[PDB]
């Protein structure tokens, strides 16, 4: 996977710089908000070629470090529409001729070579741009406590609401990465606050309330901010 | 250039025939044999990866349940024996013609038996209410199908419209579905009453469901 810049919060009309980080192609493509893949941009490893889809051209902007480490695109006149997650991949390509054109005389020369998408392959796990005038805001985390009201048979279920946040996304691990097995995290609601709320619900054998501890981590970049959450039974 | 995909919803019994189609508008076919679309599958919390290039090959790390098929303008992906891993959205990209672009996806989900939802509830929490606000929260797990009533009661007076409900991903293992709903009120509003009931109707149910608490109790 390749390590992508931190998810942000930007102003209508302003711009955002994403990073892309291990001599490839970069393409950079996007997911917006309840739509399908859509291709933006791409650099060629060559260098001489950086191109966009149409209603990119103007805003966009493709770079990549002296050290040709870390890929970078810019994107200008930010608007709603540019609310979306956005990938960086590396590509394979086939850069064939596809004719020639000459005379005897020595004057004509042309020869036509294009570029040709192959696959992409390696994608970055993504950055989430959210446009908006409205300021960020770090969430406020509640245990959703195991009770008698949450136990089926011989299991219990535990997590921790996730609240009054801005922007997406959050991250939420259990136990420090240790817990994985058994655990949901819902899509976010906007709520009329104007701020996400979700839940983080796992699922555990009665038998393990009172020997084990469980703590929701709670990441949001775009506020800074990392929460904590141990729950106990009620 | 548009590669316009079809079906738009592929509904699978796992074990069993999935096949789904990729059509463009102009000739994806370069000169030299080579067609120039590839599939991908994305799971909805992940990112893409890469299953199939050049028309027909597989990348790496692809079973062979997963076969490219086509040329020219006509396209197929198609799936032999589905394991439910493969509950995920489907694209297609052609890299002929410029720009290059993607379908608009084909998503693939499981048929799997009926399973009734666990019903659980959790009251807001002491801290939550501290803050001026009480979240009560429904969670429905693990069941199929995906289509849930949940009908909040409020000392047995029934609400409308104030509740926020939130389903998951198709489970990539299971197949199943998981889904909550939380009521959000003011402190005061939510001290003013003690039973606070959810009511779930589900196919795998015969009976209608329903899970109460009483508030400081």
């Amino acid at each position: 996977q390749l390590e992508q810049s931190g998810a942000e919060v930007k102003k209508p009309g302003s711009s955002v710089k994403v990073s892309c980080k291990a001599k490839y192609d970069v393409h950079w493509v996007r997911q917006a908000t309840g739509q399908g893949l859509e291709w933006v941009g791409w650099m060629s490893h060559e260098g001489d070629k950086t191109e966009s889809a149409q209603r990119f051209k103007g805003r966009v902007t493709f770079t990549r470090d002296t050290s040709a480490s870390t890929a970078y695109m810019e994107l200008r006149g930010l608007t709603s529409d540019d609310t979306a997650i956005y990938y960086c991949t590396r590509g394979s390509k086939h850069r064939l001729r596809d004719y020639v054109l000459y005379d005897d005389y020595g004057l004509i020369n042309y020869q036509e070579w294009n570029d040709y998408l192959e696959f992409l392959d390696v994608w970055g796990h993504g950055t989430a741009v959210t446009v908006s005038s409205a300021s960020t805001k770090g969430p406020s985390v509640f245990p959703l406590a195991p009770s008698s009201k949450s136990t089926s048979g011989g299991t219990a279920a535990l997590g921790c609401l996730v609240k009054d946040y801005f922007p997406e996304p959050v991250t939420v691990s259990w136990n420090s990465g240790a817990l994985t097995s058994g655990v949901h995290t819902f899509p976010a609601v906007l709520q009329s606050s104007g701020l996400y709320s979700l839940s983080s619900v796992v699922t555990v054998p009665s038998s393990s309330l009172g020997t084990q501890t469980y703590i929701c981590n709670v990441n949001h970049k775009p506020s800074n901010t990392k929460v904590d959450k141990k729950v106990e039974p009620k | 250039t548009v590669v316009t995909q079809s079906p738009l919803s592929l509904p699978v019994t796992p074990g069993e025939a999935a096949s789904m189609s990729c059509t463009s508008t102009q000739s994806l076919r370069h000169s030299n044999g080579a067609n120039y679309l590839a599939w991908y599958q994305h799971k909805p919390g992940q990112s893409p990866r890469l299953l199939i290039r050049l028309g027909s090959q597989r990348a790496s790390g692809v079973p062979d349940r997963f076969s490219g098929s086509g040329s020219g303008t006509h396209f197929t992906l198609k799936i032999s024996r589905v394991e439910p891993e493969d509950a995920a959205i489907y694209y297609c990209m052609q890299g002929l013609n410029r720009p290059w672009t993607f379908g608009k996806g084909t998503k693939l989900e499981i048929k799997r038996t009926v399973a009734a939802p666990s019903v659980f509830i959790f009251p807001p929490s002491d801290e939550q209410l501290k803050s001026g606000t009480a979240s009560v929260v429904c969670l429905l797990n693990n069941f199929y199908p995906r289509e849930a009533k949940v009908q909040w009661k409020v000392d047995n007076a029934l609400q409308s419209g104030n509740s926020q409900e939130s389903v998951t991903e198709q489970d990539s293992k299971d197949s199943t579905y998981s889904l909550s709903s939380t009521l959000t009120l003011s402190k005061a509003d939510y001290e003013k009453h003690k039973v606070y009931a959810c009511e779930v109707t589900h196919q795998g149910l015969s009976s209608p469901v329903t899970k109460s608490f009483n508030r400081g109790e």
